[PDB]
RNA sequence: GUAACGGGGCUAAACCAUGCACCGAAGCUGCGGCAGCGACGCUUAUGCGUUGUUGGGUAGGGGAGCGUUCUGUAAGCCUGCGAAGGUGUGCUGUGAGGCAUGCUGGAGGUAUCAGAAGUGCGAAUGCUGACAUAAGUAACGAUAAAGCGGGUGAAAAGCCC
RNA sequence: CCCGGCGAGGGGAGUGAAAAAGAACCUGAAACCGUGUACGUACAAGCAGUGGGAGCACGCUUAGGCGUGUGACUGCGUACC
């Protein structure tokens, strides 16, 4: 059983145990995140929706942690034409950890 | 048991004689000795030398077993090299370099 | 006349590539001596073949 | 007060060396070579962070046509159907369920042939 | 997650067999392209060959439209200086059919080690018969 | 050298007209983050929740920082239970950077807040030293010329007879 | 004491906190040159990277698409002053 939701303008297909890496949410470690939009349902048979949403459809996650990927750094260079700029990036992120899938 | 033997600031390109020294890598002592007695270079009277005095150390200082005995590390290290003037014409002077090595033999019984 | 770029160390060591030195294979041993001679060579001792050429 | 300036330039060199491990030649050993090397190689990660966002639409894309002519219906018509039957899965998860539940994505093309109809 | 890549180990490819007879030389050489990539199946990996073998009967009797069974030449240069040759297509199908129609696939696939590797599941007979009968290939009109 | 569609190929996969789809950029939108400049409400050395909007850049102008050596703070503080220097690894900031620690090393180093500069190098056919490349390549200096026996020696084409 | 030409050079022993402090002697960077191990490489064309990415080796963890090294194949890509 799979479910499609979407999160930090972006989608994720995800089954019940499974951690995923989204854009930083306003919630706790401990606290329990409900989605839902859900774009699609598939068990044995598949739910899909007429209109955008299913109509129960509803993910329960657990917030797992809060933190910063890896460094990317940033690099700008004219050549020839005296210019050069450096900068680095960490992006935040938020693991849940998938609960329960309701259809 | 390893033992060493090493010829220092030895009069040779190391280029030279890493030629010998590849011919004897890895053989049985034995085999070594015969192989360095016909090989005709100059380096390959040295490089014997060397390992003649690593098997009697590790027979005098060590515990023998001669038969046992194979090269198990040869290699050579460049040394400091020489500065020479060599007169060249219309005035003109080149420099010469005499390069040395440093020839190192490891024999193991293991 | 001469060169226009650096050659690298990977080349020098492809051109050298055919500079190995050949051991001699087999090193014949007298019938009669036992000695170990370069073959169609006479020993050290002089022999030669089982006979005792040479006086030195 | 006079500067001696051994110790820091060497670690500005070091740090510019360690960043050009892997590389060719001088690229990784010289550094006048290296620097130059390490600079480009940010420039092209730089253009590439976009890059990837096209390629990977564009696999999307592909995999998408091919499992929609096995049912039967080419790309083009395929998404105006989704979006004539208000269904917004994108194209990464639409090549995921093409590749892995072939009978969700027939259930798909079935919805939108419906609303092209 | 990542987007999904096929695994050069375990790719599954199926053999085919198609007739030439009378048909169009470009419109045929495309479809043949298109499944010697892999461009059909929904596993389609850029840097993966994911194509069939298909094998081409009756090469010779490949048919192309307009004046081009006298007037389309077909260009190599040896190497050496003048070294410049031409033959029409009818010159073509007479000496070696075979070419023609490969010359035509070899065109439309990618360039490089991977698509030299793709050209090899093609094969091309001039005539109706062919020797992989064990290999079990099924028909596929194309 | 085909060489006046990029190519394959094409009788449409050409051209004209009409229509509906789709692809397509660092443009626009979505989600997360940073900074500048304005109006705000509070609160005052403000900051947040706000709130609009802006952030390609050479010559050049303006603003704010990092690090190095030296002076005070310092007869303080750290250090033979291991200083500086060297070499790895991990963590960390938007950057110049910072911090911790393994090994080497074997005696110095220095917080904070101030002060002063021989204060930062890739280029100048820059200067000095070290080491590469060509390359085990050219050459070994008059084309008067050598051969053999013995000696000595670890070894003799070159020394002695 | 041992190998070696009553050599050069080295291996032991001994001194010393330390000899990888041995006189070519504090510390001992870089260029440059080697030996060993892992992976790649003999049908493949270009500033040698960058984005994707299989396989292999070694750690970890009961795998858990982790970590480190390598990088077949593929898109893009003509150094710096
Ligand atoms: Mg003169
Ligand atoms: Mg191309
Ligand atoms: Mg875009
Ligand atoms: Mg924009
Ligand atoms: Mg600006
Ligand atoms: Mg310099
Ligand atoms: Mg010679
Ligand atoms: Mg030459
Ligand atoms: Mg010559
Ligand atoms: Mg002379
Ligand atoms: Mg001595
Ligand atoms: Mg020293
Ligand atoms: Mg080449």
């Amino acid at each position: 059983m799979y479910a499609v939701f979407q999160s930090g303008g972006k989608q994720h297909r995800v089954s019940e145990g499974q951690t995923v890496r989204l854009e930083k949410l306003d919630i706790a470690t401990g606290e329990t995140v409900e989605f839902a939009e859900v774009l699609m349902i598939a068990n044995g048979e598949e739910v899909k929706i007429g209109v955008p949403f299913v109509d129960g459809g509803v993910i329960k996650a657990e917030v797992v942690a809060h933190g910063r990927g890896e460094k990317v750094k940033i690099v700008k260079f004219r050549r020839r034409k005296h210019y050069r700029k450096q900068q680095g990036h960490r992006q935040w992120f938020t693991d849940v950890k998938i609960t329960g899938i309701s259809a | 048991m390893e033992t060493i033997a090493k010829h220092r600031h030895a009069r040779s390109s190391a280029q030279k004689v890493r030629l010998v020294a590849d011919l004897i890598r890895g053989k049985k002592v034995s085999q070594a000795l015969d192989i360095l007695t016909y090989t005709n270079k100059k380096a390959a009277v040295l490089v014997k030398k060397v390992l003649e005095s690593a098997i009697a150390n590790a027979e005098h200082n060590d515990g023998a077993d001669i038969d046992d005995l194979k090269v198990t590390k040869i290699f050579v290290d460049e040394g400091p090299s020489m500065k020479r003037i060599m007169p060249r014409a219309k005035g003109r002077a080149d420099r010469i370099l005499k390069r040395t090595s440093h020839i190192t033999v490891v024999v193991s019984d293991r | 006349a001469v060169q226009q770029n650096k050659p690298t160390r990977s080349k020098r060591g492809m051109r050298r590539s055919h500079d190995a030195l050949t051991a001699v294979t087999s090193l014949s041993v007298d019938k009669t001596s036992g000695e170990k001679h370069l073959r169609h060579h006479i020993t050290a001792d002089g022999y030669y073949r089982g006979r005792k050429v040479i006086a030195k | 007060a006079r500067v001696k300036r051994g110790v820091i330039a060497r670690a500005r060199h070091k740090k510019i060396l360690k960043q050009a491990k892997g590389y060719y030649g001088a690229r990784s050993r010289v550094y006048r070579v290296a620097f130059q090397a390490v600079i480009k190689a940010g420039q092209y990660a730089y253009r590439d962070r976009r890059q990837r966002k096209r390629q990977f639409r564009q696999l999307w894309i592909a995999r998408i046509n091919a499992a929609a002519r096995q049912n039967g219906i080419s790309y083009s018509k395929f998404i105006n159907g989704l979006k004539k039957a208000s269904v917004e899965i994108d194209r990464k998860i639409l090549a995921d369920i093409a590749v892995f539940d072939k009978v969700a994505f027939t259930a798909l093309v079935e919805k939108a042939k419906a609303a092209l109809a | 997650m990542k987007t999904f890549t096929a695994k050069p180990e375990t790719v599954k490819r199926d053999w085919y067999v198609v007739d030439a007879t009378g048909k169009t030389l470009g419109r045929l050489a495309t479809e043949l392209a298109r499944r010697l990539r892999g461009k059909h199946k929904a596993e389609y990996t850029p840097h993966v060959d994911t194509g069939d073998y298909i094998i081409v009967l009756n090469a010779d009797k490949v048919a192309v439209t307009g004046n081009k069974r006298t007037d389309k030449v077909y260009y190599h240069h040896t190497g050496h200086i003048g070294g410049i040759k031409q033959a029409t297509f009818e010159e073509m199908i007479a000496r070696r059919p075979e070419r023609v129609i490969e010359i035509a696939v070899k065109g439309m696939l990618p360039k490089g080690p991977l698509g030299r590797a793709m050209f090899r599941k093609l094969k091309v007979y001039a005539g109706n018969e062919h020797n992989h009968a064990a290999q079990q290939p099924q028909v596929l009109d194309i």
